[PDB]
């Protein structure tokens, strides 16, 4: 109940969108009239945050996940906050002759360049070569300052940063960051790293879908737990926006084979709603 | 035979390189000292020699393996020009032959691929 999906095409291609009284935007991007069985591609669901920048490393604390492969995903149950240190990566195979800016320094978003390639994200260069070959090009977007030596405690690359904590006298820090120095070639700096806070709840908002039927011996009922394919180990390297999570759906139901189709049905007003049918059709001859 | 990275590109055409201007001294010596240059090398200005002929072997090699490894795209490009008058086999061997014009050609230090400029050759080659 409560659904509301017909024709809309405003930004790309063909877009069955869904309404629902949660205020939540749900979409399938595949054809209307699929073949799907267990674990698959149900619908999905628009985001208005979990926009990210660039890649980054993410290591959780305290959180379980429970799954065998990395390409299959996790079934979450908690939620917690976790990392996120941006960090953005430029995997290519120029040669070292073809680098233009030199590395430890400040460079500008977009108005900048590395190797013949136009820039993303400010912030400081970080490079590795190893046969003469320019292998990755790493620009980690944070500010920078340029105070090294001060006989403390300021060395804190494991835990994580307090707006009331103090690392050297007059140092601004407001917004929480990771601290480790810069090895710049006759430079002094050390470089701050602006850590975003995320977090999710424990099982989304999504009403359970009732059933006027008979169900006899058996019934459907699908939840929709949201996947993770990503780890503690792996770092992403994505030049662009990549998203961690997606609020999407999963049908199960209880070898066996399952071939279910969807279309519209709504006999109250002039609309269509969420029809997801199953039926083992058998044939008697007419003859 | 496999296909290549482009840091393989990247070493094979830095020994080809090597190669092409050995060749080009060897072709100075040859107009200098009326075509007897088989026992001369300025490489070296007796395990040198074996050397030398270490260094000439490994970067003939390496024009070869770059030779080599890129038949496919000939084979992907040749497959165009099918029925203008040469056969499939003939279309083969002379974007064949422009693939190793290219090879011969290549400037690693431009960033570009080797692929743009082995396309521009075999097509040449081909028309």
């Amino acid at each position: 109940d409560q659904a509301q999906v017909k024709l809309e095409s405003s930004g790309g291609r063909e877009q069955y969108v869904i309404y629902t009284a949660d205020k939540q935007r749900f979409l399938l991007k595949a054809a209307p009239g699929t073949k799907v069985q267990n674990h698959s591609i149900v619908a999905e669901l628009i985001d208005d945050r979990y926009r990210t920048t660039t890649g980054g490393m993410i290591r959780y604390a305290g959180v379980e996940v429970a799954k065998g492969g990395r390409k299959q995903g996790y079934e979450v149950t908690k939620g917690g906050t976790l990392l996120w240190i941006p960090e953005e990566t430029h995997e290519i195979n120029k040669d070292i002759s073809l680098l233009i800016v030199e590395d430890g320094q400040y460079v500008e978003a977009g108005t900048e360049v590395v190797k013949d390639i136009f820039c993303q994200s400010s912030g400081i260069v970080e490079v590795v070569q190893k046969n003469d070959i320019l292998r990755e090009i790493i620009i980690k977007p944070g500010d920078f300052y340029q105070d090294v030596d001060p006989g403390s405690v300021k060395i804190e690359s494991g835990q994580l940063l307090q707006p009331g904590q103090d690392v050297f006298p007059g140092v601004t820090v407001s917004t929480l960051s990771q601290a480790e120095w810069i090895e710049s070639p006759e430079g002094n700096g050390l470089l701050l790293r602006p850590v975003e806070e995320y977090k999710v709840f424990d099982e989304p908002a999504a009403p359970s879908q009732g059933s006027q039927n008979e169900e006899g011996g058996r019934q459907i009922e699908l939840r929709s737990v949201q996947r993770l394919f990503y780890k503690d180990g792996d770092r992403v390297k994505s030049v662009e926006g990549a998203p961690l999570l997606s609020t999407q759906l999963v049908l199960e139901i209880y070898s066996h084979l399952s071939a279910d189709i969807e279309l519209q049905d709504d006999e109250e007003e002039d609309c269509q709603r969420l029809q997801l049918v199953i039926l083992e059709s058998l044939v008697l001859r007419r003859d | 035979i496999r296909l290549l990275r482009a840091e393989e590109e990247i070493e094979l055409a830095r020994q080809i390189a090597d190669l092409l201007e050995l060749e080009l001294i060897r072709d100075n010596l040859t107009l200098q000292l009326e075509r007897q240059p088989s026992e001369l090398e300025w490489g070296k200005q007796n395990k040198n020699f074996a050397a030398f002929r270490r260094r000439l072997f490994l970067d003939r090699r390496a024009k070869d393996k770059m030779v080599q490894s890129n038949l496919r795209l000939v084979v992907s490009i040749a497959k165009k020009y099918m029925n203008r008058g040469l056969s499939f086999q003939d279309l083969i061997q002379e974007g064949s032959l422009g693939l190793i014009r290219a090879a011969e050609k290549f400037d690693h230090e431009k960033g570009y691929k080797f692929s743009t400029y082995a396309t521009w050759w075999i097509r040449q080659a081909i028309t």
